């Protein structure tokens, strides 16, 4: 990615044993968690969680006004279709609070459920025991490179 | 083990299956037999199979430090074009995953292959030989993998309940395969605090001693309170073994695996971490640990903590600027002011994290990480160097989880790298001091 | 002598080469040294001067300890008692030994260091 | 587009790589907003060897030049005056983002600035001369283009520069679902896109070349570059992005480059991650991948060789590129064409025969 | 390996062989000596 | 439509209580797929008959202790759940412990009514210490599955009705793993090792048939909606 | 003692090995040089004293007949 | 002498060594590795190269 | 605690392409197991037919472009990997493409021969210009799962054919999810089961199910 996280391609799975979102969307990718916390590069989770947000859209609450983490000048980004892209300028981009309100959006996959939580995470299914993994996981989208 | 190419492995033993598929009638001539290994027909990989068998093959990654950097493995044919190395041997060979590679080399006149197995062996070497301390020992997965599996939940789920008036104490398991049966329904908990009779285990040392004292149990069955995955934790050390019972710290597993070594030959040892690997493994998953912008927090003191030193700077600022306070004394100040300051935040760092919480496991656990590591994600950077080598008095307030600033980036930068450019020359100064000691 | 191998656990055997063992033993850290560090260690194995020389007594008795600003004056009185041994010039920067820190009266050793900072092998 | 930009000490008439000392290595005040302290190399050359920032801009006389928005009197003008490192130092440097107050003044009971230390002070907005034209005057392009910048420690981010000048472009190249500002506008001034230099509407639309009829009545034409091998071996394959009744303006973009999706650089895929550990295969590093990305060749790219022979004239005779091989059989020349050169479009296997070529010998025996 | 005999005895690096002789170009008289038949030659 | 081979299935004796099967060769990857889904069937799909509650004698509001007796009630309890009977009744029956002897009790005291048989004779119970009587009786219900102690709020009328954990599946343990084979042919195809430790009453053939068939069986709600596409046998 | 079963490099156990030679170097040459003498054999000659396996290697063989006690050596 | 001089300041030594007409001996471990000779230890050592291995009279019985 | 109501397994409707389906009752946690041993066989060894090579007359490779063509050679490639065919025929049928003129090409526009369909006739492959001539005959076989391009080198083929990875796999996305209960309390597990419309999910499970239970064996 592009925050100097770096690895080799270790194993791939068939598309059939990997973790699954409850939708039945397998992950493409799953990264170890041992690695992020100590080389202090948080911002390829915080992508992460971006990551997310536009590919499955999202929608500000209307009600009544702009809740209170909006009303640092963000204009227009409070609906945004799925699949829409993003631009967070380096030292400009998007705040930790923009995020989180956020992170609870819009839910379609067809149906009207929720895939990921407002802490970025999701109850993701083994493929190969075909049982639910005991906590929430961190699911979302990254930018990696070849 | 190692896993190995088999396109690699066909060019390593090239001459050796040549004379077997020779043997064999597959090839008539060493003629057809050399075109038959260079155009791959698929009749040698079957052949390759059979040369490789028992046949060790050395395993060496450069820089090599100490003698452990080269280790004999025995080859497996490995679907790809990659090596696959046991995740054990990485902290002997300082192997990182992020695209190293490793030269094979092919040991072939007899005494070269007693050597390898005998001298070289994977297995045979575990502990360092400078310190005798565990190098296979698990690490960073498999250290909390186990960690969580050892770990005792109060009020889990089907905790044992010491009953009382009218209900039997309910906290009490025929055998271990039926807290397993429990578990896999919601009734058992693997962290939870019941108490079990085993039949297959061997109790600690003072409590064998009055249970018994005429002898062990192989078979004689007796009790104790544990965490059902402290009974498995105990299964994968030798039947011979007393029982722990403690969740295990990194330290706490160097102390078991540095006792097998002393009590138990080398392949009880091998065989030992094996078991602990797997175990490891399967529940590090399992865990439950993951990273968010959620289960990274930041202390709500950090404001008032931050705002009242600056005060107290604001103040010596004022009495420099007043012109009677020393430069030298000033900055000095200031340098002791936040310094200590950083500490608070750490203090009230730890203080607010739950201590299941997935970033403090890591740490905690002695998988990796450190908390002055944990200081600079969450709370506050903290102070930085200057070029000169001196203390920049200008502190870093915000953290890595809030983002620096267009000044506090370009000012970490002028110390961060210091400190890679240090590692660079580091190398190169301690490989020449290590020629001469060796000379 | 050299006694139990640590690779082995056991008494090291009679083919071993513990002279490489020991230089790859000493040296593969050495990437973790900050470098108080590899200069240091360089230092002593070249047995170099120290860095700043430091002074070691010369002979056993009391000491009688003076300030000349801008530098030292450490004298040791024998219990033999025989010839006085003065250490003329120590710069204030180098600062004393601690047992606390040395203070006039004192004893000695023969070979305790005088002041913080490394003691010159050759000359103990 | 980062080699050109590069910066480097080495060479004849300065340091040499192995001589230097460490006091050049390390980043100096007067860097900000001329060479980006965060790309440089991670090896030997640290420090020596750095990309020139995105604003800044050369003198004349060969000294880097940074734009500024002088401010006089708490209000930040519209004058945008480019300063050499010299005269920076004599002036007070407000920051980049500052609360803005209606029409143009400092709102901010204090405002930061900069210093010939340089030093980091205040003033009630009264003492600053100029501001900082925008936040990653000191970055670089590479820099700029890693989301979350501000997060992630020099470390990691030096490497994560370096990396994407490591990129291989993949077959799909699917632009970066979060990225930065810098995205469409380095594509275009790399050179790998095709850009429309004059207004019009486009007469064909071909794999092979693009033609647009200008509003001047004038018509230009781009040829395509398709599957070039590039110096590298990677694929420089070009695609067209209009239809044939399209309408263009001057400076659009006609045609994606190989790293490039609608004029903006990308540079991978975007992937559904989960950052569990995963049975000791995702460990150390190491990565596991779903078989998807595989099948529906989201990671594949293409590369490119190129072997070369001659036929020469030796002493003994005269080279000759020929299908008569001395001792081969009539299969393994079963690819060779009349000349004995590989035939377009045949499979090629480790030790095959791409040009039969033979020389002379002497005095066998 | 071909025939499945026994791996032979190694021989003298010729490495080693070409050091003697940039020694002897130095006008270095290098002699290999046997224990007690003082003098060997390298052919 | 679909031809492959070939699976095969192996079986190896480690006692007279536990036996590890392995099948070979597998298709990539079936043999994760149904790996676990066997694990379920010989764990909790096998009929059997287990103890559900038992009362003994001079317990009412007692916590714990039973005078006359080295065991205590705890003791007892996972002394007794160790009890294997197979029982035709398919309703709940009473059997009957009562000893005052001063001598060990085994499984053989007990007597089973007509329909429930013990396979576990030499089985202890309790030390009876010197002059001591011991009576207790045993509800046995068939079931399947591991079912926890259940108080229905009936349990609560019963004064000394102790409610017990009940094994009712043969099988008190079982576990996988998978491994790759096929040299050149296939290339890193799966093997699946399945450890099965039964009890007495069915040995770990029956055990695996008994899974076998109640799994064919389960699948074949699907393979009626058509029947059209097909495999390989 | 129960340490498991050995997969083919790993067996025989050195432990097991180590109590018939004085070191792992001796070993090493015993083994060695047994080896290349049963390879010769299928061309000293003598062996295979232990029921040769299904196509066992012969250094595999010398490991095998040195944990038995099939044969005796003398350091030099 | 062969030793220093692949160590460190060849010209120096190899100098030094002509005059003084050295000879080594080729006993330390770095010679032997030069010149292709089994190092004097581990495996390399006189005692454990000079092993003789037969047969037990009462293995071969056997047979 | 015998409880005995065979398993029920009825059908559902939510789609036309997927539908969900419902197996009630069953012993407490079995669903989970179940769900994914359907899953599993479902993602992967369902049959179905998909295209194996293409021959495009003026292309000897796939790296070149077609005179009038806005899309190369290696991006139609790509295109024609989303074609959702079914061949109920078994024995390779070569399939037919031929456009002249501007316009866009679609999978409609492929005759199919003899008891083959094209399934998603709505696809986009290339746009052609009034220059732009398309010919291309395409292979169809039948299989399962994922197999990579097979190299004409190691087949029969000749320097023309272009090899295609093929992908049999009439599901497209599946999932499931159980209900518990807390009278005893049993699990029933509920499935949805999404196909490509070669195949309607009916037909899809009941091929994992005989292809399920033919495996299970004793
Ligand atoms: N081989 C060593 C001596 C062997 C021994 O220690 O006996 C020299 O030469």
């Amino acid at each position: 990615g592009r925050h100097g996280n770096k690895g080799v391609i270790g194993k791939i799975l068939p598309v059939e044993d990997m973790p699954f979102l409850p939708d039945g969307t397998p992950v493409d990718i799953i990264l170890n968690t041992h690695g992020v916390p100590r080389r202090m590069n948080i911002g390829q989770i915080l992508e992460t969680h971006l990551g997310w947000v536009a590919k499955a859209g999202w929608n500000i609450d209307v009600a009544a006004g702009v809740p209170d983490w909006a009303s640092k000048l963000p204009e227009e980004l409070y609906s945004a279709p799925a699949d829409s892209t993003v631009a967070t300028p380096v030292f400009d981009g998007a705040q930790e609070g923009e995020l989180a309100g956020l992170l609870g959006s819009t839910l379609p996959n067809r149906d009207g459920e929720v895939m990921v939580d407002a802490d970025g995470k999701s109850t993701l299914f083994d493929g190969r025991s075909g049982e639910p993994f005991p906590y929430p996981v961190t699911v979302g989208y990254m930018y990696i490179l070849k | 083990q190692c896993g190995l190419p088999k396109l690699m492995a066909l060019e390593l033993f090239k001459p050796f299956v040549m004379k077997r598929l020779v043997d064999l009638n597959h090839a008539q001539n060493i003629k057809s037999a050399k075109r038959m290994v260079e155009r791959q027909r698929p009749q040698v990989w079957d052949v390759l199979e059979e040369v490789i068998a028992e046949h060790p093959v050395l395993l060496n990654r450069a820089p090599t430090l100490h003698r452990l950097g080269i280790q004999a493995f025995e080859p497996q044919l490995v679907e790809g074009k990659a090596i696959q190395l046991h995740p054990l041997v990485c902290e002997a060979f300082n192997a990182d995953f992020d695209g190293d590679q490793m030269a094979v080399h092919l040991p072939l006149s007899a005494e070269a292959q007693a050597e390898a197995r005998i001298l070289m062996l994977s297995s045979n070497n575990i502990l360092s030989p400078a310190s005798g301390k565990p190098l296979a020992m698990p690490r960073l997965d498999m250290v909390t993998g186990l960690y969580y599996l050892t770990t005792l939940v109060e009020g889990a789920t089907g905790e044992y309940q010491a009953a009382t008036k009218d209900a039997p104490e309910q906290g009490v398991y025929s055998s271990p395969a039926e807290a397993i049966m429990a578990m896999d329904r919601g009734a058992l908990s693997v962290r939870a605090k019941i108490k079990v009779r085993l039949t297959e285990l061997r109790p600690p040392t003072d409590l064998e001693a009055q249970l018994f004292e005429n002898g062990w149990k192989p078979g004689d069955a007796w009790t104790a309170e544990t965490t059902l995955g402290r009974v498995m934790f105990n299964e994968l050390l030798p039947k011979s073994y007393p029982f722990v019972n403690e969740q295990m710290h990194k330290k706490v597993q160097a102390r078991i695996i540095n006792d097998l070594a002393e009590r138990f030959p080398m392949i009880v040892v091998a065989q030992t971490v094996d078991k602990l690997k797997d175990a490891g493994f399967y529940w590090a998953t399992r865990s439950g640990v993951t990273v968010s912008m959620a289960d990274v927090l930041v202390p709500p003191q950090k404001q008032e903590i931050l705002e009242r030193h600056e005060a107290e700077a604001d103040a010596i600022e004022r009495k420099y600027q007043r012109g009677a306070l020393n430069h030298t004394e000033r900055n000095e100040s200031l340098v002791k002011i936040w310094q200590d300051a950083t500490e608070e935040v750490g203090k009230a760092l730890e203080e607010f994290y739950p201590a299941d919480n997935p970033i403090i496991t890591i740490v905690k656990s002695g998988a990796t990480g450190n908390l002055t590591q944990t200081r600079t994600l969450a709370g506050m950077k903290g102070l930085v160097t200057n070029p000169k080598g001196e203390f920049i008095p200008r502190p870093i307030k915000s953290s890595f989880r809030e983002g620096l600033t267009v000044l506090e980036y370009f000012i970490n930068t002028h110390g961060a790298r210091k400190g890679l450019a240090d590692t660079a020359l580091r190398t190169a100064d301690s490989g020449y001091l290590t020629r001469r000691l060796v000379d | 002598c050299y006694g139990r191998s640590m690779a082995t656990g056991k008494l090291v055997d009679i083919g071993e080469a513990v002279g490489i063992v020991a230089a790859q033993s000493i040296g593969e850290p050495g990437t973790q040294l900050t470098m108080g560090g590899l200069p240091r260690v360089q230092e002593l194995f070249e047995a170099r001067v120290p860095r700043n020389k430091a002074p070691i007594a010369d002979v056993a008795g009391r000491v009688r300890l003076e300030e000349s600003d801008k530098f030292f004056k450490i004298t040791i009185v024998p219990d033999d008692g025989g010839e006085e041994v003065v250490y003329d010039k120590l710069s204030k920067r180098q600062r004393l030994r601690v047992i606390g820190v040395l203070s006039d009266g004192d004893h000695v050793e023969v070979g305790d260091q005088l002041m913080e900072g490394a003691a010159d092998p050759h000359e103990v | 587009l980062t080699h050109k930009r590069r910066l480097s000490a080495l060479g004849p008439g300065g340091l040499s790589r192995e001589r230097a000392g460490l006091e050049v290595r390390d980043v100096h005040p007067s860097h900000y907003g001329r060479m980006c302290p965060i790309e440089t190399p991670e090896g030997p050359n640290i420090g020596l060897i750095g990309s020139l920032s995105v604003y800044a801009r050369v003198n004349p006389f060969g000294f880097i030049e940074t734009p500024y928005r002088k401010v006089e009197n708490g209000v930040v003008t519209d004058q945008i005056d480019y300063l050499t490192a010299d005269e920076e130092d004599r002036h007070v440097v407000a920051q980049a983002n500052s609360p803005t107050d209606e029409n143009g003044r400092f709102t901010e009971d204090r405002v930061m600035v900069r210093k010939k230390g340089g030093e980091v002070e205040f003033v009630s907005a009264d003492q600053v001369d100029y501001m900082d034209v925008s936040p990653r005057q000191m970055v670089s392009v590479a820099t700029a283009m890693i989301p979350f910048l501000e997060h992630d420690d020099a470390n990691r981010a030096l490497m994560g520069a370096n990396m994407q000048r490591q990129a291989v472009p993949l077959v799909r190249s699917e632009a970066p679902l979060v990225g930065t500002g810098m995205e469409l506008r380095a594509a275009i001034d790399a050179g790998d896109v095709v850009v429309a230099d004059k207004t019009g509407v486009i007469e064909e639309v071909s794999a092979d070349y693009i033609t647009v009829m200008a509003d001047d009545g004038t018509r230009q034409s781009y040829r395509l570059r398709k599957f070039a091998r590039s110096n590298h071996g990677t694929c420089a394959n070009q695609r067209p992005i209009v239809d044939a009744g399209q309408r263009v303006e001057a400076g659009q973009v006609i045609a994606d480059g190989p790293c490039t999706q609608n004029g903006e650089m990308a540079l991978g895929k975007n992937l559904l991650v989960a950052i569990m550990p995963w049975e000791g295969h995702n460990y150390e590093d190491a990565i596991i991948l779903s078989n998807r990305l595989v099948e529906e060749d989201v990671l594949t790219s293409i590369h490119i060789e190129e072997h070369e022979i001659d036929a020469r004239d030796t002493k003994l005779g005269a080279e000759e590129i020929t299908r008569d091989i001395p001792n081969v059989s009539d299969e393994v020349l079963a690819d060779l064409d009349e000349r004995g050169i590989v035939r377009i479009g045949a499979e090629v296997r480790d030790g095959d025969i791409l040009v039969g070529k033979v020389t002379p010998k002497g005095e066998t025996e | 390996i071909v025939k499945g005999e026994n791996i032979p005895e190694p021989g003298i690096p010729e490495s080693f062989k070409v050091l003697l002789k940039e020694l002897q170009s130095l006008c270095l008289n290098v002699e290999v000596l046997s224990s007690d038949g003082a003098a060997i030659e390298m052919r | 439509m679909l031809i492959s081979q070939r699976p095969t299935l192996s079986e190896e004796t480690v006692a007279e209580n536990r036996s590890r099967f392995v099948i070979e060769p597998l298709e990539p990857g079936f043999g994760y797929t149904l790996g676990n889904s066997l694990r379920r069937t010989l764990l909790s799909s096998i009929p059997g008959a287990a103890v559900t509650s038992i009362r003994i004698d001079g317990v009412l509001h007692e916590f714990t202790t039973v005078p006359g007796v080295k065991e205590d009630v705890t003791d007892i309890i996972l002394n007794l759940k160790g009890l294997v009977v197979s029982s035709d009744d398919d309703e709940p029956v009473t059997m009957y412990l009562r000893k005052q002897g001063p001598g060990v009790v085994t499984a053989g005291d007990i007597v089973p009514p007509a329909g429930v048989t013990v396979h576990n004779p030499d089985m202890h119970i309790a030390t009876l210490n010197d002059k001591g009587k011991l009576e207790v009786e045993l509800v046995v219900e068939r079931g399947r599955g591991y079912v926890p102690a259940v108080q229905n709020k009936a349990s609560g009328a019963e004064i000394g009705r102790i409610p017990v954990d009940s094994i009712y599946s043969p099988v008190l343990k079982v576990t996988y793993k998978v491994e790759a084979t096929r040299v050149e042919q296939r290339t890193d195809f799966d093997k699946l090792i399945i450890d099965v430790e039964t009890k007495n009453s069915i040995s770990p053939r029956d055990a695996l048939a008994s899974a076998g068939g109640t799994l064919v069986e389960l699948f074949g709600l699907a393979r009626e909606l058509n029947a059209d596409s097909e495999h390989i046998e | 003692s129960a340490y498991d079963t050995p997969l083919g490099i790993t067996n025989p156990p050195i432990d097991e090995l180590l109590s018939r030679a004085s070191s792992k170097y001796a070993l090493v040459i015993y083994a060695a040089k047994r080896a290349r003498q049963i390879n010769d054999y299928y061309n000293e000659y003598v062996g295979p004293l232990v029921e040769p396996g299904l196509q066992e290697k012969p250094l595999s063989i010398a490991l095998r007949e040195i944990h038995g006690d099939l044969l005796e050596h003398t350091e030099g | 002498w062969l030793s220093a001089a692949s160590f460190q300041e060849t010209t120096r030594v190899l100098t030094d060594a002509a005059i003084n007409c050295r000879s080594d001996k080729l006993n330390g471990l770095k010679e032997n590795v030069i010149i292709g000779k089994l190092i004097p230890a581990g495996t390399g050592i006189s005692r454990y190269r000079n092993i003789q291995v037969q047969p037990t009279e009462e293995a071969r019985a056997a047979a």
